[PDB]
């Protein structure tokens, strides 16, 4: 397995080696121990007993040494548990700020949240539960048959042989098995599919007075499937009784096969019942093994969500107003294109609205402008320089954002604001405050901007925490500044705040803002209309209006949709 | 605890054959192990290989009848589970036709797709893998036991010298560090979360960075190290613990206690033959219980959400539109007030509205008036009757809704907004349609009024909303319930929403969770609630004129 030793330190390197040669010499001394039952039981069951205890001597100081070795396997095992562990978790995490942000689909969330949190206990006992058992319960049966070699050449292969067939057999077992609980799952599932409806529209079934008729459709619909599906059953033998059904006809082909000799004389009666036992040591690893499919699946599902992250695309890479260039930008989340040949050029120290209707490519456009996303083909550049070929730190401090979701995180409202530029002074903190209209903010909290605003601390409203995230980029001393409007119905403030924010704000920096209502855009020196993720339209806001087309028809919509009364016009 | 016993009451009867049949099964499969010892037994007394070959096939014959055993339980057993499902399903059908509407928005519970899928799943490996597997994992080792303790009462005792030095090194790693075995499962549910903040809060740490982007280190290194400082102590007491248990030093202390007996005269060699056989892997055996009873544990969890689901309670029946508030109060959970001595009367024909701060229970108190959830204290009346009296066929004819997050069901846009009256033709539904600003989208689809429409569809949150106020239009209900949020959910299609809002309030009483204030200026009567309690009742103009807590919302817009 590759991913595996993928995850090794370079400071392993060495110990693992020492882990498997001392795997190696565990598994040879357990195979002469049960190799030394052959004289051992041999005499014990002669007319003479006490020759059996030379061959004690021998087992116990094969058994001692088995300890020995047992010990040190163990505890490199637990050594590399914790290296591995440290390793893999701190290489994930500076693995992911590297990551594409296209990346982060809510399944690869998902996978990314397991590997993270549910594989901290899994990974520092992985080689000690899983491996060290795995191996040496897969390399006795075959250390046992090349043992057994030095008694008796046929015996050994015929012993040898057979680690290929039941090997065979939990491979099929292991086929059937899985196979049988992918059946099972989807059947389930396409059993159940009609009842999730059922409750998904039952809002809308209820309210309808439509509930009734549609309770016994979904009621006729599973009697039918379940009628048709539970005939199909037939006899069918799992995975588990093949293979132990193999074990046990193994071992009564040794058995027998031993006997056979016996009569025919070619062995002695003591030597035939020690080939049965030692052919029982030889069967054991095999059940040992089928109990280690469970922890061996798991374990193959968590390696391949650490492998999904660890191998998760990275992003390239390498103080006045920059201008921002649009080049026949095509983006597309996988398949879905979002931009199509969208080329447009952001005047220096100019402040741009982006407008649309809902979906559209608003928000994508911010995104590729700040590095969270890069082109898949066109190009987006600052002063004629390629984003992607910025370095990390001159992208980092190139842009400002304010995103849609304000992604507070636990801590002081003055830390979450801090965040933009620490080493900013308290009167800048206090400026970005004003502006932000945040200072509102301080006279409800209790202990002002040092108030906890985390999930266990103190309970921000909408509009709130949008004025905290406007404090962020306002702080921030970047040479632009992007703006993705995203308010509580009925903080007005908020507005107001915004507007402070593209206006008040003496610091000279292109500005960007994606828009929802005239209130922002009223202030803006240009306007890109994007529909479909193309600009059907561009102009300023009096040559808009002037020419009376799409953007005109929106914001006669939106100036009646600010003056409407229920009950009334 | 009983909740799960519960929903497998009927399962008592197969369940018991299931579990005497694997009991019956394992000891097929450990009885060649059995005749290998009278095989040796046959050699050593020089029997004739006619006695020999009886054993043979007798083996055989077992191996044979565990494999048909094992085959026709599974058979038998997948149909007594097939059945009980299909049983099940049927329930949770019926069931989610009568549980409280309200119940399917709750909060801190899990989801009707982990109840009804995830947890059905769960029963039919319990009924079916679960069980017999931990029957089996019981009785083998409880066979095996017995039967070593019959061959000798000698060296089946020394095979509980590592087990009580497991049991002892197992009881000392336990007290030894009892309190972190209870710490551990909350830092993983602390780092499942933290996790999710750091996932979640991507975008901030590209751009911004600072403090945010070491926090998830230096907590994931906390945990780190709280599991290195908790698990490196105990290398040497679980190495001992390990060795003491694998069949090589089982073997030797079976040789080892058998040997002396066995060359001195106190032992027949072959009643050590057992031991050898079966006795060396008891270790892993008695270790492979706990593993069997995992499996009834975990199915018994989702056994007992399923049944905790059954067990809720449903919509009881007691016994120009005016709808009449009485002394109404609600609790969501016990003892924790949420609406308060509200009283109120929606007149005929006049739109009342409910204003005042998030978590003011405004939106509550419309759910109550559709019958979301029954008031605890109180009546609400509609028509002079009490809505507890009132069927949902007769209560959903009067008192019409359309709240925030609306729905579709799978067909075509025609029964979409004939759902309420599927009798009407499509003249009648593409006035319906018209009067709701949707005929323009339909229209422009490739099918017309003939597009499918389901849990997936191309529409936008705004048009699937005026599908939604067509399909309350074209219901004819004289009281309405409304959201205002559903006119703001899509900005850049609220003035269409609007429109559709509007044509249907007219002629109908109406109720308003009423979040931007300059959209109420014309209601009849504005209710102003915070807390769960009506402060001021009145008009626009004159509550503003009395300049109580609405006029200082108003200055708060
Ligand atoms: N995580 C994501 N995965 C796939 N597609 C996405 C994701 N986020 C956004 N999109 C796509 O972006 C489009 C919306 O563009 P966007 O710039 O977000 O405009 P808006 O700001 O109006 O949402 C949608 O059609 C959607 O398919
Ligand atoms: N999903 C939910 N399930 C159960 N109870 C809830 C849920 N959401 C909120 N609540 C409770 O009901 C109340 C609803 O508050 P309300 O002011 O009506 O909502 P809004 O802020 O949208 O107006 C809250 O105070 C809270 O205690």
């Amino acid at each position: 397995i590759r991913t595996l030793l993928r995850l090794v330190p370079a400071e392993k390197r060495g110990a693992v080696a020492g882990y498997a040669v001392l795997t190696l010499l565990s598994v040879l001394l357990r195979a002469v121990g049960a190799v030394l039952l052959i004289p051992l039981l041999a005499a014990l069951f002669s007319d003479t007993p006490s020759d059996a205890w030379l061959w004690l001597g021998w087992l116990t100081a094969v058994t001692l040494a088995g300890w020995v070795t047992d010990t040190n396997t163990a505890r490199l095992g637990f050594d590399l548990g914790f290296a591995v562990l440290s390793r893999t978790q701190h290489d994930m995490a500076d693995r992911l700020p590297n990551v594409a942000m296209s990346w982060f689909t809510p399944d690869n969330t998902a996978t990314a949240r397991q590997a993270i949190a549910a594989t901290g206990p899994e990974l520092a006992g992985l080689v000690v539960n899983l491996l060290t058992p795995l191996i040496g319960a897969a390399l006795l049966p075959a250390a046992i048959g090349v043992a057994l070699l030095f008694v008796s050449v046929p015996l050994g292969l015929a012993a040898l042989a057979g680690v290929a067939v039941l090997f065979g057999a939990l491979a099929l077992s292991g086929r059937l098995s899985r196979a049988a609980d992918k059946v099972a799952g989807e059947t389930n599932s396409a059993f159940t599919e009609r009842i999730i409806e059922f409750a998904r529209t039952q809002q809308a079934l209820r309210a309808a007075r439509r509930v009734e008729p549609a309770r016994s459709q979904v009621g006729s619909a599973l009697a039918a499937q379940h009628g048709a599906g539970l005939r199909l059953l037939t006899m069918q033998i799992p995975g588990q009784v093949l293979f132990s059904l193999a074990g046990q006809v193994a071992l009564i082909g040794f058995a027998g096969m031993a006997v056979w000799l016996t009569v025919r004389g070619q062995l002695g009666v003591p030597e035939a019942i020690a080939l049965i036992v030692v052919l029982v040591r030889y069967l054991e690893p095999f059940a040992a093994i089928a109990d280690l499919a469970p922890a061996l699946e798991t374990t193959r599902a968590t390696l391949n969500r650490i492998q999904a992250v660890l191998d998760a695309p990275t992003l390239p890479a390498g103080g006045a107003a920059p201008s921002i260039e649009f080049d026949d930008v095509r983006f597309s989340y996988g398949d879905e294109v979002v931009l199509d040949g969208v080329s447009f050029t952001l005047r220096p120290g100019n402040t741009t609205a982006i407008v649309g209707p809902s979906g559209s490519g608003k928000t994508t456009i911010l995104s590729l402008i700040a590095g969270l996303q890069q082109p898949a083909s066109g190009r987006v550049l600052l002063d004629g320089v390629d984003v992607t070929t910025l370095d990390p730190e001159a992208r980092r401090a190139a842009v400002s954002v304010v995103f849609q979701h304000p992604y507070l995180f636990d801590g002081t409202l003055r830390d979450n604001v801090l965040v933009g530029d620490p080493e900013a002074d308290p009167d800048d903190v206090t400026a970005a405050m004003r502006l932000a209209r945040v200072d509102e903010l301080l006279d409800r909290l209790p202990d002002g901007d040092a108030t906890v605003v985390g999930e266990g601390g103190t309970a921000l409203s909408g509009g709130e925490r949008q004025r905290v995230s406007i404090a962020r980029a306002l702080l921030k001393p970047a040479p632009v500044l992007l703006v993705d409007e995203a308010t509580s119905a009925l903080d007005n403030a908020n507005e107001a705040a915004v507007v402070d924010a593209l206006t008040a704000d003496p610091r000279p920096r292109t500005r960007v803002i994606v828009a929802h209502r005239l209130a922002s855009i009223r202030h803006a020196d240009r306007v890109l209309f994007v529909e479909a993720g193309r600009v059907v339209e561009d102009g300023a806001i009096d040559e808009l209006l002037a020419a009376g087309g799409r953007f005109a028809q929106f914001w006669a919509q939106q100036q009646a949709a600010s003056e409407w009364a229920i009950g009334s016009t | 605890a009983e909740a799960g016993s519960r929903l497998l009451a009927p399962l008592k009867k197969p369940l018991i054959v299931s579990g005497v049949l694997q009991a019956l099964i394992t000891l097929i499969e450990l009885a060649p192990f059995v005749l290998l010892v009278e095989l040796a037994r046959l050699l050593l007394g020089g029997a004739e290989a006619e006695r020999l070959w009886t054993l043979g096939l007798t083996a055989v014959s077992l191996i044979g009848l565990g494999a048909v055993l094992a085959a026709a339980m599974t058979l038998w057993l997948a149909r007594v589970d097939a059945r009980f499902a299909h049983e099940l399903r049927g329930r949770l059908l019926t069931k989610l036709s009568r549980l409280p509407l309200g119940w399917f928005t709750r909060r801190g519970s899990a989801s009707t797709k982990q109840l009804v899928q995830d947890d059905t799943l769960a029963l039919a490996y319990l009924i079916t893998a679960a069980i017999p597997d931990a029957v089996a994992a019981v009785v083998a080792p409880v066979a095996v036991l017995v039967y070593l303790f019959v061959a000798d009462w000698r060296v089946a005792l020394v095979l509980f010298i590592p087990v009580l030095v497991y049991l002892v090194l197992m009881s000392v790693m336990t007290i030894q560090s009892g309190s972190k075995i209870a710490q551990a499962p909350r830092w993983a549910e602390r780092m499942g979360g933290e996790a999710g903040a750091f996932l979640e809060g991507q975008p901030v740490i590209r751009i911004f960075g600072g403090a945010a982007a070491s926090r998830f280190r230096r907590r994931l290194d906390d945990y780190i190290d709280f599991l290195v400082s908790w698990q490196r102590p105990f290398v040497g007491k679980k190495t001992l613990m390990d060795l003491v248990t694998r069949p090589a030093t089982f073997l030797w202390i079976i040789l080892v206690a058998g040997v002396p007996l066995v060359v001195t005269g106190r032992m027949d060699p072959v009643n050590l033959l057992p031991f050898l056989l079966l006795g060396t892997t008891f270790g892993a055996r008695l270790l492979g219980i706990g593993y069997g009873l995992s499996g009834i544990q975990t199915g018994m969890l989702a056994a007992r959400r399923i049944q905790t689901v059954l067990d809720e309670p449903e919509l009881v029946v007691r016994d120009p539109g005016t709808v009449e508030l009485d002394r109404v109060s609600f609790e969501y959970r016990p003892g924790v007030p949420v609406i308060r001595d509200v009283t109120l009367t929606l007149r005929p024909g006049t739109v009342t509205a409910l204003v005042g701060p998030s978590g003011s229970g405004k939106s509550t108190l419309a759910a109550l008036v559709a019958r979301f959830h029954d008031v605890t204290q109180g009546a609400i009346r509609v028509d002079g009757r009490d809505i507890r009296t009132l069927t949902a066929d007769e209560l959903y004819r009067r008192v019409g809704f359309v709240l925030q997050d609306a729905q579709l069901v799978h067909g075509s846009v025609a029964e979409n907004i004939a759902l309420a009256e599927p009798d009407a033709g499509l003249e009648r539904i593409r006035t319906a349609a018209r009067d709701a600003q949707i005929h323009d989208r339909i229209t422009r689809m490739p099918d017309g009024y003939d597009s499918v429409l389901g849990a997936g569809s191309a529409l936008s949150g705004g048009e699937r909303q005026r599908v939604t106020i067509a399909r309350a239009i074209l219901a004819d209900t004289p009281v309405l319930v409304l959201d205002e949020a559903t006119a703001f959910a899509d900005p850049e299609s609220e003035y269409l929403v609007q429109q559709a809002i509007n044509r249907l309030t007219r002629d109908r009483t109406v109720l308003v969770i009423a979040h931007r204030l300059h959209t109420i200026t014309h209601a009849d009567q504005i209710v102003v609630l915070d807390d769960g309690r009506i402060v001021e009742v009145g008009t626009h103009d004159e509550l503003l004129a009395a300049g109580g807590r609405y006029r200082g919302l108003w200055d708060s817009g």
